[PDB]
């Protein structure tokens, strides 16, 4: 249990924030392989 | 001692079936090393550097965000991790100043679980630092 | 039953072995290199020593491309993809079949490269 | 039957051949890359799966 838990969170949206936070200390030179896996592409589709 | 030691991003592979004696991973809960027969567990992973002591004189500074350490029954270690780059492709120069931007928002956060957000943000980065 | 069975048999395999190297030539250049077998590696390597050995030089051409023309009777023609098809002269690179006589001029190039 | 229709006909199933030619080596330098990315992430999808089955 930490501050994550007992507020309503899961932990992709902790593992989400904390590797997001390495891409933005990289260098000019690797922000490429942090544009590589960026993986927002897939759409949501709920019927309601 | 016949131990094997494997060390996987998505994107790119470390380790496959080469041990090397000792790990050293920073668990959610604490902190841990495996003596090659280390009594299994199933943990998970808190932002933090992982230096895994090659044989071969030296040892290998990496740097995990957030993964999964399983060692299992017989003696073999399953790591894998999503973000695990070594030092040098990072910056010490803009890790500074990403600490204390999000120190600002931290009073500036009128709900409860987004000022649960920022907390998550800033033990990240403060990992950075002391690492380098 | 009108050229002899020893015209026959060695026209019938240069044909059939020109085929081959015409059908893997499309793998190569869609999939690659590497993944076909070790028997094959030598069909592609031998049929680009025969497409070479049909090269000839012409005695019409002599003042301008500074070669000799050669005339190759008919029994030397015969005697020379006999061999190329057994793999007995597979170790020699490329350029000694390139616009040479018979098969005994082949061998006297070897030793000028390098 | 007659000429025109002979023609017209025929002239069509050329675009149709040609288009699934440029369709074949498109769709076959997209294979070649997800061959080569598969490996570093198949032992990493084995090594996810592989505490289940040591129980």
């Amino acid at each position: 249990v930490a501050y994550w838990r007992q507020a309503g969170l899961s932990y992709i949206r902790y593992s989400q924030i904390c590797a997001k936070a390495v891409r933005d200390a990289l260098k000019a030179e690797f922000k490429a392989n942090a544009e590589k896996t960026s993986g927002s592409n897939v759409k949501i589709v709920k019927v309601k | 001692g016949q131990m094997s030691f494997t060390f996987a991003s998505p994107t790119q592979v470390f380790f496959n079936g080469a041990n090397v004696r000792q790990v050293d991973v920073p668990t959610q809960t604490g902190a841990f090393g495996i003596l090659a027969s280390h009594v299994p567990t199933l943990q998970v992973l808190r932002p933090g550097l992982v230096v895994v002591h090659a044989e071969d004189g030296t040892t290998s500074k990496y740097f995990v965000s957030s993964g999964s350490v399983t060692v299992n029954a017989d003696s073999s270690v399953q790591l894998l991790a999503e973000e695990a780059v070594t030092l040098d492709m990072l910056d010490p120069g803009v890790a500074k100043a990403n600490l204390e931007k999000a120190q600002s928002e931290l009073l500036g956060a009128a709900d409860e679980a987004s000022r649960a957000e920022i907390q998550i943000r800033i033990e990240a980065n403060e990992a950075l630092v002391k690492a380098l | 039953n009108i050229v002899g069975s020893e015209h026959y048999d060695v026209a019938r395999g240069v044909q059939k072995i020109l085929q081959d190297y015409k059908s893997l030539q499309d793998i190569i250049a869609i999939l690659g290199m590497d993944e076909l077998s070790e028997e094959d590696k030598l069909t592609v390597s031998r049929a680009r020593k025969i497409q070479r050995f049909l090269s000839q030089p012409f005695q019409v051409a002599e003042v301008f491309t500074g070669h000799l023309g050669k005339l190759v009777p008919l029994k030397e023609t015969i005697k020379g993809f006999q061999q190329i098809l057994a793999g007995e002269y597979d170790h020699l690179p490329e350029q000694a079949f390139y616009m040479v006589g018979p098969i005994e001029e082949a061998v006297a190039k070897a030793d000028k490269l390098a | 039957a007659t000429l025109k229709d002979i023609t017209r006909r025929l002239k069509s199933i050329k675009n149709i051949q040609k288009i699934t030619k440029s369709m074949k080596m498109v769709a076959a330098a997209k294979y070649a890359r997800a061959e080569r990315d598969l490996k570093p992430a198949r032992v990493y999808g084995i090594g996810s799966l592989a505490l289940y089955e040591k129980a």
